[PDB]
Order: structure tokens, then sequence, then C-alpha cells
């Protein structure tokens, strides 16, 4: 408990996302409402141990990096789930049975198997 | 030899091993250092350094009233638009800095140090600007009609003013070049422009218009301007139909955008001040969009017209052409540009360069009949009906 | 020409081993590189240290001084800072800052951005040269003005025309104007930039004329390059009454290609292959001749030419017995290349909605109907002949 008040304490944090990893000992990171920023890397996180588009913490005033989140933040994830997709099945729709067959062939056959 | 060429396929290797020692020493990626300038300027540099003349912030003075608890201050107008109050750094005086002067303050410590040269905001403008091209001479059919007429204008008072002053001749100000596209508006002002030799400096309006509605605006005043203060300087103003367009709105639209700069370009030129000896040529897409103001004389003295380019620049065109290439000399060189129909001055070159390929292609120290023949029957046909004229021309 | 080959070798290798040579030893004997080379390395790390803010080189000023704008909200008219070099900043290159008081540190980085991503493109084509049968006169003549003055460029400048550039392809669409570009792209090996005409009208105001500054200015970086234009006979055709840019925003951007394009720029290098439908259609700004010194315009393909091609496809496609390639084309009029392409494509297609992964003469006949009513429909035209 009398540690937690020492390491509670701090200068304050900052969350970015890593944009690209160098090969130059430095990791390319924006954080999320300033610009970007190039940065040394951490003992805990390194250019091996990372992929880039996924986020990590920083500890501000130096930037170095904390944890990693394991979970993956691009534009397009966003964008999938605010645009929502429908909940109603063709079937529902139906009716137009002999539309879902003609629709079926052009659109979904050739990206689920372009192989055939 | 042998040993010789093993260190070709060697050296790429070696360089990139050798890579982070290279780019310590010679400069770029890790530690750039040239070796060569910052080393000379480092006791220099160490100045600036020590002090907080790093930051030196982006701005611009406002007014320079100076106000009591730190007495040498100056209000501010930052670029990205905020005001600060600052102070002044020893190593200037209170004089430096003027009003409506550009100037540097610090991000961390706000204070100058030394103001920011004035005027040099657009750097979207200096990304096509080239001074002093020209394809070559020969191409142009060298002195036309149509040249000749430019120079009396344009060359002469930059030259010599002095020549204006004792005959007491008011001085110049506009040429209003036109033609649809391809009569070489361009191609001759880069004649007269090396010929005169005054620094020159063309820029396509395209750039001049940028982001929102008035930024583009301070570009077009601030460079005029700093044309203006320059001595013996010709600015060839490249394709206005992007600052130079029609002037109306209907209110389902509007050509605002491009009105806000055309009519900024205009009011710059002799100015509601007497007029300077700078000139100021305009080329244009239309001579139908032209607002009266751009044709007052003393902003615009004569019209040219380069439109479709003379009977005696067409034939002028194809020789002084064919005089710099190798080409056979028992074809009648202004036979072919005869034949050639209604032409744009484009288009006349267009046969000497179907005509030179097919001799180029053969590889031949001249060029034959057969080659001459193929492309001008082909020229009179496709490439008059397809050119710009036709329907440029109706309209204008 | 072996002789010389020694010669070039001769710089080089005296290069890499300078370098090295020089660090180490120097710092060893007297004081020559010494104090001073540990100072550069030094500093400049310390400064940067962490972080690191990073800006756009927007201008060098001449006093040891430059515009920088970061990438914090900020811009700066920084300081040099002791043993860094002002004209090692390129123009094109983005300059990494110290993010505590604003100087250049250095260049780690040049950053990249999305819009250089449009204008680079890789072509690696199905169909590609050889797979072009008949009308074998319009390869040559795009060849002439496209390939022989890039490879050999001493010639064409020298003899005193500027080179000639590029090609027009328009007549009946169809004909294989698009397979041609990516062809002849193949053989001359040349650097492939597509980019649409209509995609340089966009919402966004004056982003319109850069990218197309952009477009070109790749080109020339990238070397040897022809630049397909697709479908440039878009901005004539439309006027978009969608764009919040505007009729002034087609105005901007049709005068910047043609700027970029020769101009007072007169680049070099860069050919311009175009692709039209017709250049009747086209805006007259943009087309007039010396700018592309040949166009070609192709005949109505005949029951001739379609064989070559089709024996391609089938080379391509199953093989059986029951591909029977002569009686589609016979039946077909004197009509484009396409229309072969769409006969296999279709096929395949068919034979899924079957349930087979057969290809036989039954599909064929189905695909010969809907191909040739798409495409310009053959009893309309029975009457007037």
């Amino acid at each position: 408990l009398r540690e937690e008040l020492q390491l509670l304490q701090e200068q304050g944090s900052y969350v970015g996302e890593v944009v690209r990893a160098m090969d130059k000992k430095k990791v390319l990171v924006k954080v999320h409402p300033e610009g970007k920023f190039v940065v040394d890397v951490d003992k805990n996180i390194d250019i091996n141990d990372v992929t880039p588009n996924c986020r990590v913490a920083l500890r501000n005033d130096s930037y170095t990096l904390h944890k990693i989140l394991p979970n993956k933040v691009d534009p397009l994830v966003s964008l999938m789930m605010v645009e929502k997709v429908p909940d109603s099945t063709y079937e529902m729709i139906g009716g137009l049975d002999k539309q879902i067959k003609e629709i079926k062939e052009v659109i979904e056959l050739p990206v689920k198997h372009p192989e055939l | 030899q042998s040993t010789y060429s093993r260190q070709i396929k060697q050296v790429e290797d070696d360089i990139q091993q050798l890579l982070k020692k290279i780019n310590e020493l010679t400069g770029i990626k890790e530690s750039d250092t040239g070796l060569a300038p910052p080393a000379l300027w480092d006791l220099a540099a160490d100045k600036q350094t020590l002090q907080s003349e790093q930051p030196l912030q982006v701005a611009r003075c406002t007014k320079i009233i100076n106000a009591d608890s730190e007495d040498p201050k100056y209000i501010i107008n930052v670029k990205q638009f905020a005001k600060f109050v600052v102070d002044l750094s020893d190593q200037v005086a209170p004089t430096d800095i003027e009003e409506g002067m550009r100037v540097g303050v610090d991000r961390n410590k706000y204070q100058i140090h030394i103001p920011l040269p004035p005027k040099i905001d657009p750097t979207v403008t200096m990304m096509q600007v080239e001074e002093k091209p020209d394809v070559t001479y020969s191409d142009v059919g060298g002195c036309k009609e149509q040249i000749e007429k430019l120079r009396e204008v344009v060359e002469t008072p930059l030259l010599h003013p002095e020549r204006f002053v004792n005959l007491g001749i008011e001085p110049p100000k506009g040429v209003l070049l036109f033609g649809p596209p391809g009569t070489g508006k361009t191609l001759c002002a880069r004649a007269v422009a090396n010929r005169t030799d005054a620094c020159f400096i063309p820029v396509i309006g395209s750039e001049l218009v940028q982001k929102y509605v008035g930024e583009g605006a301070r570009m077009v005043r601030e460079l005029f301007e700093m044309a203006r203060t320059k001595k013996a300087c010709l600015i060839f103003f490249d394709e206005i139909d992007a600052i130079g367009g029609a002037r109306f709105d209907d209110g389902a639209g509007g050509d605002n955008e491009v009105q806000r700069t055309m009519l900024e370009l205009i009011n710059q030129l002799d100015g509601f001040d007497p007029r300077g000896n700078i000139k100021v040529l305009m080329a244009t897409n239309r001579p139908d969009t032209l607002d009266p103001a751009l044709m007052r004389p003393g902003r615009l003295d004569r019209k040219i017209e380069f439109s479709l380019p003379d009977l005696e620049g067409r034939t002028h065109i194809f020789k002084i052409h064919a005089r710099s290439m190798s080409v056979e000399r028992d074809i009648r060189f202004e036979l072919l540009a005869r034949l050639c129909p209604n032409s744009t001055g484009a288009e006349i070159r267009s046969v000497c360069t179907e005509a030179g390929m097919f001799a180029i292609r053969a590889r031949r120290k001249i060029a034959t009949e057969k080659d001459f023949l193929e492309a001008v029957n082909k020229v009179i046909k496709s490439y008059a009906k397809f050119s710009a004229t036709p329907r440029y021309m109706t309209y204008n | 020409t072996q002789c010389r080959l020694k010669l070039l070798k001769l710089e080089r290798i005296k290069d890499y081993l300078l370098m090295e040579e020089e660090f180490i030893r120097n710092q060893e004997q007297m004081k020559p590189l010494e104090e001073k080379q540990e100072e550069e390395r030094s500093k400049v790390d310390d400064l940067r240290g962490t972080p690191m803010s990073v800006g756009t080189l927007e201008e060098i000023i001449d006093d040891n001084h430059a515009i920088v704008s970061t990438s914090v909200g900020s811009e700066h008219y920084v300081s040099i800072l002791s043993f860094v070099d002002k004209d090692l900043l390129e123009p094109g290159c983005s300059v990494l800052l110290n993010h505590k008081v604003h100087a250049v540190i250095g260049v780690l980085m040049d950053d990249t951005d999305p819009l250089v991503t449009v204008m680079k493109v890789e072509k690696a084509p199905q169909e590609t040269y050889a797979d072009i049968g008949g009308l074998d006169n319009q390869i040559q003549e795009i060849k002439e003005s496209v390939e022989l003055p890039l490879t050999h460029p001493e010639y064409y400048e020298e003899m005193g025309i500027k080179p000639p550039k590029g090609v027009i392809l328009y007549g009946p669409p169809g004909t294989g104007k698009t397979l041609l570009a990516k062809a002849v792209a193949n053989q001359t090996s040349a650097t492939f930039l597509r980019v649409v005409g209509s995609e340089l009208i966009q919402k966004y105001l004056g982003d319109g004329p850069k990218l197309v500054r952009e477009l070109f200015r790749v080109a020339e970086e990238h070397a040897p390059s022809i630049v397909f234009i697709d479908e440039i006979d878009a901005i004539g055709t439309k006027r978009y009454d969608s764009n919040s840019g505007g009729e002034r925003e087609i105005q901007r951007t049709m005068l910047e290609l043609l700027n970029q394009l020769d101009g007072f720029d007169s680049r070099g290098d860069v050919k311009v292959i175009m692709a039209t439908n017709r250049i009747e259609t086209l805006d007259p700004a943009l087309i007039r001749p010396g700018r592309i010194d040949r166009k070609i315009e192709f005949p109505l393909p005949d029951e001739k030419t379609k064989k070559r091609i089709f024996q391609i496809h089938t080379s391509r496609m199953t093989l059986a017995d029951d591909v029977t390639l002569d009686d589609l084309i016979m039946a077909k009029d004197d009509l484009s290349g396409a229309d072969i392409k769409a006969i296999c494509t279709e096929a395949g297609l068919m034979a899924l909605r079957e349930r087979r992964m057969k290809v036989t003469n039954e599909d064929f006949k189905k695909s010969k109907e809907n191909v040739l009513y798409k495409k310009q429909e053959g009893t309309p035209e029975g009457l007037y002949l």
C-alpha cells in the first residue's frame, strides 16, 4: 500500500499505437489526440516483439513503452462497427427467393473461393 | 582484372555493413552531420543552442505596442492564428521588429532573437518554378513577327529604364497573351525572358489556389509584391483559367474562390500607385472570361493575339525547326506547313516531330521524302479536326 | 567497354575503404577527427533523446535557419544545432525535430503518405505480350513513339525535336486498348503508374491540382516511365455537380496536367498513353497535337483477328473438343476484342450455376447472347445494313 502511492504518482501517461517500427531501434507512434513522435524503444517492448497497428501504452515525458495492449486498431475496424451490418436473413426478405440465387453467384462465389 | 571484377559485386555489401559509421561521418540516417558546412558554422551555432532561439516559432507581428512589467514587448499573431504578447531578447533593437513585418518568437520563452524574412509564405507556388527554361530556340520558328512585337513592350524597359526616362515615354505594363492551347503563349514568353536576361519567375495559378477561400489570395498578394520590390523582374503568369475565370454566381455554385484570387492579381499589377517598371505578362486560355479592370490600358496597354500563328509564322516554324534537324533539303518545308490546316503552332511542329521520328527510326543522317509524305497526309486529316482550335475558336 | 567497368569500380572501392579507415584510425592517432568526431555523434544522440516530434521541411532559409512545420500543431523557424547540416534536408523528405526545443536533430525518417501509394501501381497481368492476336500494326505504332526514345533518348533529344511522346488510343472501345499499354509496358520495362482521370476531381478543395503534380513528379523519379491514364475521357464528359470543389475544381485540375506534361517544366522520360472512348468526346484543352506526336485509330475487329485471340483464351481455359471457337466468332459481326474475353469469362461463371466445373459448348452458346446484346447488339443494325 505504501509503495502504491509512489507508483501511482507519475508525470502521467499517454496512449499511442505503432504506425511503423524501424530497424534503427526507434518506434514510430502516433499518440491519438496529438501528432506523431519517433522515440527509443523500452526494455519491455521493442521492434521484434511488436507488430504495427498494435496499440501500445506510454508513460509521459519520456514516452517509453509500458505494456502492449493485445487488441489491434485501424480506422477500418471502427468504420465497420459504426455503419452496422443488418440483422435481416435472406429468409426474412424472401419472396425475393428468385433474387437471392441471382446475386449469390456474382458477389459471393468469387470472394468465398477465388480458386475455382 | 578478375580481382577488380570481384569488387563490383562486393562494394554493395561493404557499404551496407559500414552504414552506421558512414551515417555519422558523411550524413543521412543515424547522426546526420555533413562535416563540411555544419563544422565551419559550429562556433556561431553554439550561441543559438545556449539561448531559447530554439524554438523560434513562426509568426507575423501585428503591432509593436510596448508595455510595462518587461518593457520591450510586441503583439504577435502566429501563422496558425492565435496572438501572444512577447518579449525582446537582447540581440536586436526594438527598431528591427516593425508592424506588419514577419518575426520569430520562442515557444518556451516567447521573445525575439532575429526577425523572420517577410513574405515568403507560399512553398506551393515555388514547386513549379524553374528560372529561365526553354525547350530550345529552334522549335519557336526563331524570330517570328510574333516574337518581335513582344520584345518592344517586354525586353526594353527591364534592360534599360534610362532610354524610357530620356525620351519621356511612360513605361508599359501589361501584355495579354491569348489563344486556345498550343499556340505557344508560354513558348514565346520564355524566349523573350532569356534574351532580356531579367530574373524569371513563371508560376501556375493552380498552386496559388489551395485550401479554402482567402488562403490562396494571401499567396498571390505576397508573391506579387515581392517581385515588384525586386528591380528588373519579369513574371510570366502561365495558364490562368485558375485565377482568371468568369465572374458570377447563380446561388447553386459560385465562382468565388476563383474570383477572389483573380481580382487580387488584377488589383496588384499597376496598383492604385502610378506603376513600377517591373513587367507582368498574363497568359489566358479564353478571351471570353476577362472582366474590364484587367483590360484597362496601364494594366494592359496593347493586346497581342498569339492565336493560330500568322501566315509568315507557319513557314518559319517549320524551316527553323527543320534547320536544327537532320532532314532532306529537296523538300520545301513551307509546302508541308501550308498543307497543315488553320494551324495552331503546336500542330506545325507536330509534322516535324512525326517526320523526324521516321528518319531517326531508320537511323539515317538526313531524312527521306517518304517520311515527310506519310507525316503530312496524316496531320492534315486527323490532327486538325482533333486540335484545340475548332471548338475553342467559335466560342471565343 | 570492359575497361570502363574498371574505372567506375575505382571510385567505389576507395569510398568504402576510406570511410572505414578514417573513422577508427583517426580517433586513435593525434587530434584530427578525434574529439570533434565523438562530439557530433554524442550531441545529436543526447538532444534527440526521448521523444522527438516529427515535422516536415517546408523550406530552407539561407542564414542557418529553416521553416519546419511540426506535427504538434505549431510551426517553427528553427535554429540549427551544432554539427547538423542544413543542406542534407531534402524538400522531398520530412525531418525529425527534438521536441523539447525545436532544432533539427536529423533525418532518420523521410516519412510516407497514402498519397504516394495511388500513383505507384504494380502490374503483373494474366494477359500480357503474345496473348493478343491480330491488329499487329497498331502495336508497332505505339512502340515507335513510346519504346524507342525511352530506351535510347540520345538521338531523339539530340536531333533538335523534343522526344515524340505517347500515343492516343481511340476508336471503337473494346479493341483491347487496356491490354496493350500493360503488355507494351513489360517489353520496354518501364515503371507502370495507373491513375484514373475521374479520381483527380474529388471533394477536397485545392487537393485536385496538387495530386496531378505528384503524379508527374513520381513518374519522373522512377526513371523510365509510362503513365497510363485510364478513362481520362471522364473529366470532359461530366460536369459532375457532386463535388464541393465545383466547376472551379475541374478548371484548375485540367490546366495543371498540361503544365506538368511539358509546359515550362518540359519533363522528359515521361510518356503518357491516354485511353479514351473517342477523342471527339474528349475536352478540347487537353487534346492538341504536338504533346502527343502520334494518334492511332483502331479499325472495327474482323473475323480473322478474332481467331488468334480466342486460341490463347482456349489454351488458358479447360481443354476439350466441346470448346467450339469458330461458331461463336462467325455468328458475331465486325466488333471488338473485348467480346472474345467476355465469352470466356461468362462461360466459366455460368458453369458454377449448373453445379458443374465444366465449360462446354452449352455455356458458350448461352454466353454469346448476353455479350452480343450488351456490347452493341446486331438486330438494330441488320435493318440499316
